[PDB]
């Protein structure tokens, strides 16, 4: 169940849910499993947000175990295309499409918790049928790890060749250690 | 007495006001007619020449006060002003409408003649709108005339004892307002209707033309829109829109006007016998410092008062000092201006 | 789980869904597989608009896996039906009825950001029964193949017999390459 | 505050909680425009009739 | 079903739900298995509260069997993070979660009831695959079995060894026995 929220306004007072109170102050949640009709809710949520004030910074709270690669492409494009600055910040757990996500964000403004886990590794997929078929769907997920291996190069600021070799395999990253890699650029402990 | 031309009112509304080229010229016909009428009673006809009252539509510290104010200093009339918000219906505590007709006569010396020549302005018309539509039902009458009881209260307790009646029907109500998202409402009308998504217009560029130009294709459908009841509107025919002040107009403003800030602190200073300069750069910066902080022209005093407190406090103590430059570093405060005496 | 925004104007506040306040700025989601069920939703999202201002363009987000070749239609032939043109946005990823649906949007409407796959193939089918019945059926989807192919050669510019040829197999498209062959018009990457 | 208050309400670090927290008092009494006394219950031409104002 | 309770004040009536009306008394719920969905869920109410008054406790109730380890950590860090003190009070049961969010609490502000039972053991998990990503997940899960045990014995007073010693296996300590461990501070019996 999810709890409601009075909000004191000068029209009176207003009823919210705990989670479109926060959507007021510009807070996204990135939970579970990135999927096509999650990932479309956020980017409504990101487009919306951008109408009142383009000016203002919006914050993308990431909690996930993964998902496909095309919802996230599609909330990492919106990301890029809005005029507001994405401040991504790791709570929990970070997958291949959580950390993607999250090192997409604003420079400086990529947060994580002190005892927060990124895990970075390359595409899964797979195809039955025929070998013409197969053949066709092999280079197309070749091409979207080049495509997403540059991306996450440009923004972590590691070469191309370093990220490759470091996403063969399941790579497992502490705040610290993201920091290092560029995944982040600062850890939130406490408060001020 | 020939009234002043529209063409002399514009001119010389210049001169105290920079900027809204249209809403000058509609307030200068306006009230050309407004007292052509009222100097010739007879139409030498059997005709009864009416009213036009004007809504004055235009953003914050874009100066709506300040030109009915200065209008009505051009001309030798009174002048009131009042709050929409400070109003409400009968059978309430709320101040009732009638209360505006006292503050009228006062400033007129207790008078008929000059309250008749009078030009109220009401203010802050919006946030009284649908879900207010009763307080907008009792000033529907007042604005196309209706006699008024005056309480007998003032100069001798206002002689007369049939309570100084008033006809409202002859009294300029200048009703103005910030009509606060009429922008979007037109913008659905005369553009696409879409705000939010990869195809639309987020306003993000610094333009503050477009409130200017979009409140300009203004229409009485869009008022409905916004609540305005629709008799309310009809009752104000005139309209005038009011463009947004920006930074050229700000340093312009700080110059250009008679009663300029610059030319007020300058007056002073040159009665002590020390003169003082405002350098170009120190202005535009001011004017950046306004917009930031979102002070509007109000807060130009402020800016100007805070970065000569301290020179005041040692002009009169000092000694062969005969000029001042001050510059953009003396406004933000990490500067002193130098004395080249 | 779906939040709730407000609109605030002058006549007051109304609480709004995401999809909802959207939709008053005509833009229309067309998220997951299509059936009958979401097509007919969309189709009643077209009519409508259409009744409140029938010279404002319509916005039309896709990010679908495919779907039946009958609800897709049905999209289309209002999409043509209506006097408003219909602008398409692919976000994320375009199947074979999505682009089928991403390329009959407005001339010089067609959009797709950078990070986008598109996919188009022939379509699929089959039938179990008597032989005669076998033909019936094999006659029929041929049909469609050649009147699908037909219509993209329309919108997309290209000869039939490339269509053809380039629908015999999958073939993965991304954005530079989707203007080459005319599914989309221009890619969004940055707002102005 | 609110006119000089930028940035969420709710949130992390990035967001600001010393909305309570007294931190400092003349500071922002300092930093005070008209346009706040509109709010705090003035009428303009009062406020605006005084142009000098002392923080204490 | 959840009923419905009425809050009288001089602004009006208002019907709110049992939970939500706690959670205006600065009390939220822990209940359940602990997963990403319901941990995102108390993340908010925490930024909500300090945001009406950071200077009040928030209390937290837990009675849970455990759950994951990347969703309770999401809790963790929001708690020590926040500058209002968390109340930790333990009603039934706190599993290895249950417990390491209950000596998580604000030193002094931890309660137990007398007939609650706690149980403290190591992390568990498992992985199937090659054996060269079975090293990986191997470390990585050794690497979080330390740190929560540094982190159990720093609120705890403990040292790190005997930390070590007790969670091999599950460790049941009742009310009494969590005081001299140090899980808690005090336990509640009657309103006094
Ligand atoms: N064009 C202008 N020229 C000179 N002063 C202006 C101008 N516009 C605004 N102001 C300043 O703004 C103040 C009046 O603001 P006003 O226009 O009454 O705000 P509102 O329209 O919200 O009532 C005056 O003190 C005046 O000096």
């Amino acid at each position: 169940l999810v709890p409601m929220v009075i909000e004191q306004t000068s029209r009176g007072e207003r009823s919210f849910d705990i989670y479109s109170r926060l959507l007021k102050e510009r807070v996204i949640f990135l939970t579970g499993q990135v999927e096509d009709h999650m990932a479309n809710l956020i980017v409504a949520q990101m487009l919306f947000l951008e109408a009142e004030n383009p000016e203002k910074d919006i914050y993308l709270y990431i909690n996930s175990p993964g998902g496909v690669i095309t919802a996230g492409m599609s909330i990492y494009d919106t990301m890029q295309f809005i005029k507001p600055d994405v401040s991504t910040i790791c709570m929990g757990q970070a997958a291949s499409m959580g950390a993607f996500l999250l090192t997409a964000g604003a420079k400086g403004k990529r947060f994580c918790l002190p005892n927060s886990r990124v895990m970075i590794h390359q595409p899964l997929g797979g195809y039955q049928g025929q070998a013409t078929d197969i053949e066709i769907h092999a280079r197309e997920i070749l091409k979207v790890k080049g495509r997403m291996n540059e991306l996450m190069a440009l923004h972590t600021g590691q070469s191309l060749e370093q990220i490759e070799r470091d996403t063969e395999r399941d790579r497992f990253l502490s705040a610290p250690e993201a920091v290092e890699y560029g995944l982040v650029d600062s850890i939130l402990t406490h408060r001020n | 007495s020939a009234l002043p031309t529209p063409h002399e009112i514009r001119n010389h509304l210049d001169d105290y006001v920079i900027g809204q080229e249209q809403a000058k010229k509609v307030l200068a016909v306006a009230v050309y007619n407004h007292y052509k009428r009222l100097r010739n009673g007879d139409t030498s006809n059997g005709v009864e020449l009416g009213k036009s009252n004007i809504l004055l539509i235009g953003p914050t510290g874009s100066g709506k006060t300040l030109l009915a104010e200065t209008l009505a200093r051009l001309l030798d009339v009174p002048f009131t002003m009042a709050d929409a918000t400070t109003l409400t219906e009968a059978g309430y505590v709320g101040e009732d409408v009638e209360n505006i007709i006292q503050k009228l006569l006062q400033k007129s010396d207790y008078d008929v003649q000059k309250a008749q020549r009078g030009i109220v302005y009401i203010d802050e018309i919006d946030k009284i709108s649908r879900k207010g539509e009763g307080v907008q039902q009792a000033l529907l009458k007042l604005i196309e005339g209706t006699v008024a009881a005056v309480p007998p209260q003032g100069g001798r307790k206002h002689p007369q004892q049939e309570f100084l009646q008033v006809d409202t029907s002859k009294i300029l109500f200048i009703c103005g307002g910030a009509f606060a998202g009429l922008d979007k409402v037109i913008s659905h009308r005369v553009e696409t209707g879409s705000g939010i998504g990869f195809g639309a217009t987020v306003k993000a560029k610094s333009d503050k033309a477009s409130e200017g130009e979009l409140l300009a294709q203004v229409e009485p459908e869009d008022l409905i829109k916004f609540g305005l009841i629709p008799e309310f509107i009809g009752r104000l025919p005139v309209v005038a829109t009011l463009n947004e002040l920006s930074e050229e107009a700000l340093i312009q403003i700080l110059k250009e006007p008679k009663n300029a800030l610059t030319k007020q602190y300058q007056a002073l200073f040159n009665l002590e016998g020390v003169d003082l300069e405002f350098r170009d750069e120190a202005l535009d910066a001011i004017a950046k410092k306004a917009m930031a902080r979102k002070t509007g022209a109000r807060g130009l005093r402020s800016i100007v008062e805070a970065a000569l407190l301290d020179t005041m406090y040692d002009l009169p103590s000092m000694e062969d000092v005969e000029k001042v430059v001050i510059d953009e570093s003396v406004i933000d405060g990490q500067s002193e201006p130098l004395l080249i005496y």
